[PDB]
């Protein structure tokens, strides 16, 4: 059919007129199949057949054993309006509710079954060539939503909501989620309504020119959707086979971290960053690349994760969500969210470096974050968070940090490793302490660093960088002031780049050089950092720079 | 009452700004506002025809409100609500004893809005985990949140207000988007009976109308910055009032530096205490009086954009600065159960100031992750206005430069 429903108006861009574009002389073969598969839509009223006067073109081509014709809409695309996107987001099976019955309707030739615009038909002309273009070809334009076409997808959608409204309003007991050609309908009713409430929808949509499949042709669960299967009472993502291969190319691994991310949504514990790492620099795509030791080590564990299969429950709205974060090595983090205790409705994971240097605390938060953002998405709230850091560890930090971060009801847990800050620089300077005064200074063509120090106890001291930055020299001077000290020390440089970095009490960076500094803040009993102006005049400040310059 | 014509330029389209997710009791919230709205012929519902998008929110009481971010719109509109249809702004507001802000964005929704610019005023209602694919609609008479809204319907706003006016031309009026800033020198008893009374004017044209019942502008001024009177100092304590002295003198002219420095000597232990010399002292108290004071040679430019820098102080003690060019502050100030709970707070706080003192809003440097506060800022914000942010490190030393 061709639904009833009242066409959606479409324009071109502002500034521009439908496309002319020269129609190719096709082969015999093609113009035959064309001429056949035209007069068949033609009947059907898809397409119409129309005067010379209509100045506007568009490719057609013939390609196989059904024969297909393939209409080059790029011109028209370029020249047709933008349209709004077509949803914001994709569902996530966690986030659907649990029914007792939920059946598939698809749509049949979905486009076609969907009036254009009267006013835009004209744009969508196209001419099947006579043979060897000796003769005027035969002229058609759409009535319906052209295959390939910019609006098809946008004006279905929006044809189809219209169409469900009444139904959706007349039954608000049931549950309809619009996916392209597919329909999914849900209830809590007993098979036998079900059935029937089915039938009177196929048949609203047949009310409005839009056909169905049969009971019989209906298909069954599981159901096989975007990588997952759902199933009656579990989903999960559809199987995945690791592939078992002597040497991995870049394309494998690509592959296996793509496959590994897809499983990380239910599988819990799962890793890549080892695997990521080997992705590094750039390779061809068929180059095989030796993996390390410990990318052998994660694809094992990744192995035993997924050698028994695990599913994931769907969502009960009279239920609390409930997050669980677990820290996995540096940088790499892990999530659990369900709402009755390790029945879990998803599975993630967190583990990218936001900025350069970073501790636990930070990042804990970001995950945090990132996890409240997903299930705002999938749920419409935020969960209660199960944490594995101490409440007064947290209100040490978020108090004394510049920033301003929160994060919703949460409960300590305790599951090792525990978030914990590696150091605590001073509040006050140290009395009985020797007080480094340190500056380093890069010469800007040479790149001859010359990081140093000079101290309150008398001592000095000048080492020579090498291709260094005066960034790299300020924090090589740092380094020295802690390498040269005791447990105690009290450390001035007029270096704000360094006393930010280290302010912030990163345990984790990913210059040598910062970390070389936190093995040392680590290892220190007291440390107070203090800045002042460079070159204004400051006893010990202008020492060092002296023997620095 | 027919529609006025609004422009975009020529070159700049509608907005197509993302939708940011919401909670499922703000979702739910926003489709009863907008069935009446739909009901009460305020906005139509919107086909895939229509490209743009502004994004929506939900805000209070116990009374949800619906909240439109047209700041893109606005932003594309320039030309229309500030050189075309501008509403000037009075240098006296600020001067004013006491000054109340009333809601006024009803009134626009009796004007109708320009046939043919109602397709950029389009927004979704965003579905849960994307079941459906959301409520479009666009609003057919002026929206809230727009600027076009107040600039258009200003006309008929002096129309309203000029009883008042005539009777009362010692209290000052001024529009800003949904707000009317009403301020006198009248007593308190007094202030609030005008404000009663000009309610009532409102009242009849039908429209049923960090910070306390009113403002206070006369009572605003710089937070100096605090150099401590310190009963011994410590050369840390000399290096830290260096910094502050230092970096002060970027901003005020003629802020000395040069005596505290020979204090700091050779190499000395930041544990020491040092005697306070002489002409430190001086140069220490004249220093004090500069700071007190408001910085000589900075002043408003209005084609210059106003910004806003805040910073954490622990303690739910926040500063901030308002300036144009970089660290020549045309304000700065103070804000006293959460983070963003607080900081939004300190937003709205700073941005009601800006309005009251420019006409403008400024553009935020916000001391915290993006994601962060778009989560949360819609949780305690309370405005009809949103102000332009973007996201920053706080650089800690001017933590502590400002206490
Ligand atoms: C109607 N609707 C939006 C909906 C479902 O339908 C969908 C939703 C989505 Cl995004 C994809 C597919 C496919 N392809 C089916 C599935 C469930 C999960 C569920 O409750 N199931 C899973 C399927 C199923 C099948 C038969 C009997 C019971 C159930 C129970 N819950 C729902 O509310």
């Amino acid at each position: 059919p061709i639904s009833p429903i009242e066409t959606v108006p479409v324009k071109l861009k502002p500034g521009m007129d439908g496309p002319k574009v020269k129609q190719w002389p096709l082969t015999e073969e093609k113009i035959k199949a064309l001429v056949e598969i035209c007069t068949e839509m033609e009947k059907e009223g898809k397409i119409s057949k129309i005067g010379p006067e209509n100045p506007y073109n568009t490719p057609v081509f013939a390609i196989k054993t059904k024969w297909r014709k393939l209409v080059d809409f790029r011109e028209l695309n370029k020249r047709t309006q933008d349209f709004w996107e077509v949803q914001l987001g994709i569902p996530h099976p966690a986030g659907l509710k649990k029914k007792k019955s939920v059946t598939v309707l698809d749509v049949g030739d979905a486009y076609f079954s969907v009036p254009l615009d009267e006013d835009f038909r004209k744009y969508t002309a196209f001419t099947i060539p006579s043979i060897n273009n000796e003769t005027p070809g035969i002229r058609y334009q759409y009535n319906v939503l052209p295959q390939g076409w910019k609006g098809s997808p946008a004006i279905f959608q929006s044809s189809m909501t219209k169409i469900l409204e009444p139904f959706r309003k007349q039954n608000p007991d049931i549950v309809i989620y619009q996916y392209m050609d597919d329909l999914y309908v849900g209830s809590d009713l007993e098979i036998g309504q079900h059935r029937t409430k089915i039938e009177e929808l196929r048949q609203h949509l047949l009310r409005w020119g839009l056909t169905t499949p049969d009971k019989k042709h209906q298909k069954e669960p599981p159901f096989l959707w975007m990588g997952y299967e759902l199933h009656p009472d579990k989903w999960t993502v559809q199987p995945i086979v690791l592939p078992e291969k002597d040497s991995w190319t870049v394309n494998d691994i690509q592959k296996l971290v793509g496959k590994l991310n897809w499983a990380s949504q239910i599988y819990p514990g799962i890793k890549v960053r080892q695997l990521c790492k080997l992705l590094r620099g750039t390779k061809a795509l068929t180059e095989v690349i030796p993996l390390t030791e410990e990318a052998e080590l994660e694809l094992a564990e990744n192995r035993e994760i997924l050698k028994e299969p695990v599913h994931g429950v769907y969502y009960d709205p009279s239920k609390d969500l409930i997050a669980e974060i677990q820290k996995q090595g540096q940088g790499q983090w892990t999530y659990q969210i369900y709402q009755e205790p390790f029945k879990n409705l998803k599975t993630g994971k967190y583990a990218r470096m936001r900025g350069a240097h970073t501790n636990d605390v930070k990042q804990l938060t970001e995950a945090v974050q990132k996890i409240t953002t997903e299930s705002i998405v999938i749920w419409g709230k935020t969960p209660k968070f199960k944490l594995p850091i101490q409440k007064e560890t947290w209100e040490t930090w978020w108090t004394e940090y510049w920033q301003a971060t929160w994060i919703p009801e949460w409960e300590f847990v305790n599951t090792p490793p525990l978030v914990k800050l590696w150091y605590q620089l001073e509040k006050e300077p140290i009395v009985g302490a020797e007080t480094f005064y340190v500056d380093g200074a890069a010469n800007r063509e040479t790149k001859l660093g010359k990081a140093g120090y000079v101290t309150n106890r008398g001592r000095q001291k000048v080492v020579t960088l090498t291709d260094t930055t005066n960034q790299k020299t300020e924090l090589q001077a740092i380094y020295l002031a802690l390498q040269d000290s005791g447990l105690e020390v009290n450390i001035v440089t007029d270096s704000q780049y360094a006393l930010g970095i280290i302010q912030a009490q990163p345990d984790q960076s990913e210059s040598e050089l910062v970390n070389q500094i936190i093995e040392q803040l680590i290892k220190k009993e007291k440390v107070y950092l203090a800045w002042v102006p460079a070159h204004k005049g400051i006893g010990g400040n202008e020492q060092v720079d002296k023997l620095v310059s | 009452i027919e529609t006025v014509p609004v422009k975009l330029k020529p070159g700049m389209d509608g907005p197509k700004v993302k939708q940011w997710p919401l909670t499922e009791e703000k979702i739910k919230a926003l489709v009863e506002i907008c069935t009446e709205m739909e009901k009460e012929g305020k906005i139509s519902k919107i086909g895939p025809e229509n490209p743009y998008n502004t994004p929506v929110f939900a805000i209070k009481s116990t009374k949800w409100r619906k909240l439109v971010d047209f700041r893109e719109l606005n932003k594309r509109t320039q030309d229309f609500w500030e050189v075309q249809l501008g509403i000037p702004h009075p240098a006296g507001l600020k001067k004013k004893k006491s000054v109340t802000v009333l809601d006024v964005g009803d009134a626009y929704f009796s004007v109708p809005l320009d046939e043919d610019f109602r397709k950029y005023t389009a927004f979704t209602i965003p579905s849960i985990n994307n079941e459906t694919p959301g409520i479009r609609y666009q609003y057919n008479v002026l929206p809230q949140g727009w600027k076009g809204s107040p600039a258009i319907f200003q006309s008929s706003m002096t129309k309203i207000l000029e009883p008042f006016r005539k009777q009362n031309p010692d209290i000052v009026i001024y529009q800003y988007m949904d707000d009317l800033y009403v301020g006198s020198d009248l007593e308190i008893g007094q202030h609030r009976t005008k404000i009663e009374e000009l309610r009532q004017h409102l009242l009849r044209w039908g429209l049923t109308t960090w910070m306390g019942y009113e403002l206070h502008p006369d009572k605003w001024t710089v937070q100096p910055i605090v150099l401590p009177e310190k009963d011994s100092w410590t050369v840390n304590d000399i290096q830290k009032l260096v910094g502050k002295l230092n970096w002060a003198s970027q901003i005020y002219p003629g802020i000395k530096v040069r005596q505290l420095c020979k204090l700091l000597r050779g190499t000395k232990a930041l544990t020491e205490v040092i005697p306070l010399t002489e002409e430190a002292e001086l140069e220490l108290a004249e220093n004090r009086e500069i700071l007190k004071e408001p910085v000589h040679g900075v002043y408003y430019d209005p084609s210059k954009d106003l910004i806003a820098e805040i910073q954490k102080q622990g303690q739910g003690q926040w500063t901030y600065q308002i300036y144009q060019e970089p660290f020549k502050n045309l304000k700065t100030g103070k804000y006293a159960t959460n983070d963003v709970k607080q900081l939004t707070e300190a937003v709205q706080k700073i941005t009601t100031e800006s309005i009251v003192i420019w006409g403008k809003t400024p553009k935020f440097k916000l001391p915290i992750q993006k994601e962060t506060w778009e989560t949360w800022w819609t949780e305690y914000w309370q405005a009809t206005w949103i102000p332009e942010w973007e996201f920053v490190n706080t650089p800690p030393l001017v933590k502590l430069w400002y206490q």
